[PDB]
């Protein structure tokens, strides 16, 4: 029901592009977010996308100005374009709705910066 | 049994009617109706402080916050009083609102009669977004339709 | 300033053929939360405008008239501000002028495919089906 992909291992300063395919039923809330389960932490919301049309993005302070969220309405997909990766961003990035009751988490994708 | 009603209008096409009811004093409030004209998806739903619509939905001021708290989803305990979270609009852009909340009242210190109901552009992040703005407005975006809550 | 609709793509075709009408919207308020009920309307000479299908600009809801149900499919490219009509398995009775029209996003059920509740119209494109 929520399928991530696109992480991997990257040198500091590098860039990645995470991709998530969501159920039609989840996606049509048009409120989706990329959470990062920070090392030993509970999944924090890092970027949201909601609104009309192609949508509008909102970034948590640690990533603002380095991550770009986006969606593909026809394909039920959500993308997180991460640039200039710092060590701190190492974590597993899950994708899921926000602002309502969460869906059973997907596998998420591993992002390692060293 | 106190009743109340609100008619939401705006500049955009968004518009609906939301009714309130409160059987017992200081009890819980049934909130129900239908907004039409929305973008399919989630929309922030808030009772803002003032019943002023002179400069439109801007005059409503901030979310109703008599206890001076930070923003939150209606199920959280740190919340504004008028923080009711999100409503869902379907593939036809109609949201059939059906809430029951126990913090807002039709009477007493928590009374919203004379205040403004507001449906917002995007989705309220319930305060879980991680930037200063998420703890005030919840990043619900701009105001689409509003109305003063009156007596029924 | 005002929204303006322009149809395209009608023509002549053989009974059983295909057509893909398209209407593109120009000018007007381009902001995403201004939803309309974009619709395709059909007027044969000496009859009344009919209305065959409509689509929500806010979401994806589509409603078709009973005379074109299985055959016509209305789609949209919200980012190109375009709404499409794939008419296939075309009968001779589908000959008419085809108009695209827009109307308030908040129209209730029952008033979304009525040309009276329709606000701005496109000029028309002619579709003739020969047998």
């Amino acid at each position: 029901q929520l399928q991530e992909s696109g992480g991997g291992l990257v040198q500091p300063g590098g860039s990645l592009r995470l991709s998530c395919r969501a159920s039609e039923t989840l996606f049509s809330l048009y409120a989706m977010g990329w959470y990062r389960q920070a090392p030993g932490k509970q999944p924090e919301l890092i970027a949201t996308i909601s609104g009309g049309g192609e949508g509008t993005g909102n970034y948590a302070d640690p990533v603002k100005g380095r991550f770009t969220i986006s969606r593909n309405n026809a394909d039920n997909m959500v993308f997180l374009q991460m640039n200039n990766l710092k060590p701190e961003d190492t974590a597993v990035y899950y994708c899921n709705v926000y602002g309502t009751n969460l869906a059973p988490w997907g596998q998420g994708t591993q992002v390692t910066v060293s | 049994a106190t009743k109340a009603v609100c008619v939401l209008k705006g500049d955009g096409p968004v518009q609906g009617i939301i009714n309130f009811e409160q059987k017992e004093s200081n009890g819980p409030v049934k909130v129900w109706g239908s907004i039409k004209g929305l973008t399919e998806g989630l929309h922030g739903f808030h009772v803002h402080e003032f019943g002023d619509n002179t400069a439109g939905c801007t005059s409503a001021g901030p979310h109703f916050n008599p206890l001076s708290r930070k923003h939150g989803g209606p199920k959280d305990e740190e919340r504004h009083v008028g923080d009711l979270g999100n409503v869902t609009a379907d593939k036809d852009g109609v949201a059939d609102v059906s809430i029951e909340d126990s913090v807002i009242s039709l009477s007493g210190d928590h009374c919203i009669i004379g205040r403004t109901l507001v449906v917002h552009e995007k989705a309220d992040d319930l305060g879980k977004g991680g930037n200063e703005e998420s703890t005030k407005t919840g990043n619900a975006g701009s105001r689409l339709a509003c109305g003063v809550i009156g007596i029924a | 300033s005002q929204v303006q609709l322009q149809e395209s793509g009608g023509g002549s075709v053989q009974a059983g053929g295909s057509l893909r009408l398209a209407c593109v919207a120009s000018g007007g308020d381009t902001r995403p939360y201004i939803t309309y009920w974009m619709g395709w309307y059909r007027q044969a000479p000496g009859k009344e405008r009919e209305g065959v299908a409509t689509i929500y600009t806010g979401g994806s809801g589509t409603y078709y008239s009973d005379s074109v149900e299985g055959r016509f499919t209305i789609s949209q490219d919200k980012a190109q501000r375009t709404v499409y009509l794939q008419m296939n398995d075309l009968k001779p009775e589908d000959t008419a002028m085809y108009y695209c029209a827009a109307g308030n996003g908040a129209l209730p059920p029952g008033r979304r495919l009525s040309p009276q509740n329709m606000d701005t119209w496109g000029p028309g494109t002619q579709v003739t089906v020969s047998s």
